[PDB]
C-alpha cells in the first residue's frame, strides 16, 4: 500500500 | 457464442492488454549490457519494475475497476502483482532467444535454483497450452480481479467482475481449442501452480535483502 500507487492508478 | 455484451468487454480488455509495452530501452540491456551478477540483478530490477508498471496501468483499465473501493483497489493490485508478473514473464518468454540472454541472466543473479527451477518448469507449464494473447489477457485480468486476496472489504464486488471475465474465457477455450474440451479447466489449473509463486517470491526478497536495493515502485507493491 500506499501513494506511489495511488498517484499511478489515478494519473 | 460471445454475447453483444461479452464482445464489448473482450475488446475493451485487449485493447488495454495490447497498449502495455515492455520498452526497448530495455530489452536493448538483455544484450547490451556487460553479465556479471550485479548487473543482471539490476536489470531484472528494471524488468520487474516495468511489469508492475505495467500492471498498474492494465488494472486501472479494467471495466469496473475504476467503481471500486480506493482501499479494494490498493489491495487487489498488492495481491495480485507477484501472479500478474509472473504470469507476463511467461507471455515474454515464450512471444529469438535473446530469450536465451535473458535466461542467462536470470540464471546468476543472486537467486537459488530452490526458486529458479520451478519457475522455468512454470514456463513450460504454460507453454505448450499454446495460449493465445486472449487467453493471456483474460487470465492476467481473472488474478487481478481476485475477490481472496488478503484485506478486501467488499469481496462481493470484486466476484461481480470476475465471473463475467471466466464466461468469456470459457467460450473462448470452446471456440479455440474445440477439440480439447478439458482446456478451460487446464487453464484454470495453472493458475493453482502460479499461485505457488507467492510463497518462493517472498522468499527471494528475503535473500536478495542483504544490503540490495530496490526500486520505489517495488518497495511500495511489495511493503519492503
Ligand atoms: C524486488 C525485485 C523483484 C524482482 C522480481 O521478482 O522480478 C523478477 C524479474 C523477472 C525475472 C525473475 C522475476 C521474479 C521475474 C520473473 C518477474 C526482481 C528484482 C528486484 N529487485
Amino acid at each position: 500500500e500506499h501513494q506511489l500507487l495511488r498517484y499511478l492508478l489515478d494519473k | 457464442e460471445l454475447t453483444p455484451d461479452q464482445q464489448t468487454l473482450l475488446h475493451f480488455i485487449m485493447d488495454s492488454y495490447n497498449k502495455q509495452r515492455m520498452p526497448q530501452e530495455i530489452t536493448n540491456k538483455i544484450l547490451k549490457e556487460a553479465f556479471s551478477a550485479e548487473e543482471n540483478f539490476l536489470i531484472l530490477t528494471e524488468m520487474a519494475t516495468n511489469h508492475v508498471q505495467v500492471l498498474v496501468e492494465f488494472t486501472k483499465k479494467l471495466p469496473g475497476f475504476q467503481t471500486l473501493d480506493h482501499e479494494d483497489q490498493i489491495a487487489l493490485l498488492k495481491g495480485s502483482a507477484v501472479e500478474a508478473m509472473f504470469l507476463r514473464s511467461a507471455e515474454i518468454f515464450n512471444k529469438s532467444g535473446h530469450s536465451d540472454l535473458l535466461e542467462e541472466r536470470i540464471r546468476n543473479s543472486g537467486i537459488s535454483d530452490e526458486y529458479i527451477t520451478p519457475m522455468f518448469s512454470f514456463y513450460k507449464s504454460i507453454g505448450e497450452l499454446k495460449m493465445t494473447q486472449e487467453e493471456y489477457a483474460l487470465l492476467t485480468a481473472i488474478v487481478i480481479l481476485s475477490p481472496d486476496r488478503q484485506y478486501i472489504k467488499d469481496r462481493e464486488a470484486v466476484e461481480k467482475l470476475q465471473e463475467p471475465l471466466l464466461d468469456v474465457l470459457q467460450k473462448l477455450c470452446k471456440i479455440h481449442q474445440p477439440e480439447n474440451p478439458q482446456h478451460f479447466a487446464k487453464l484454470l489449473g495453472r493458475l493453482t501452480e502460479l499461485r505457488t509463486f507467492n510463497h518462493h517470491h517472498a522468499e527471494m526478497l528475503m535473500s536478495w535483502r542483504v544490503d540490495h536495493k530496490f526500486t520505489p515502485l517495488l518497495q511500495e507493491i511489495w511493503d519492503v
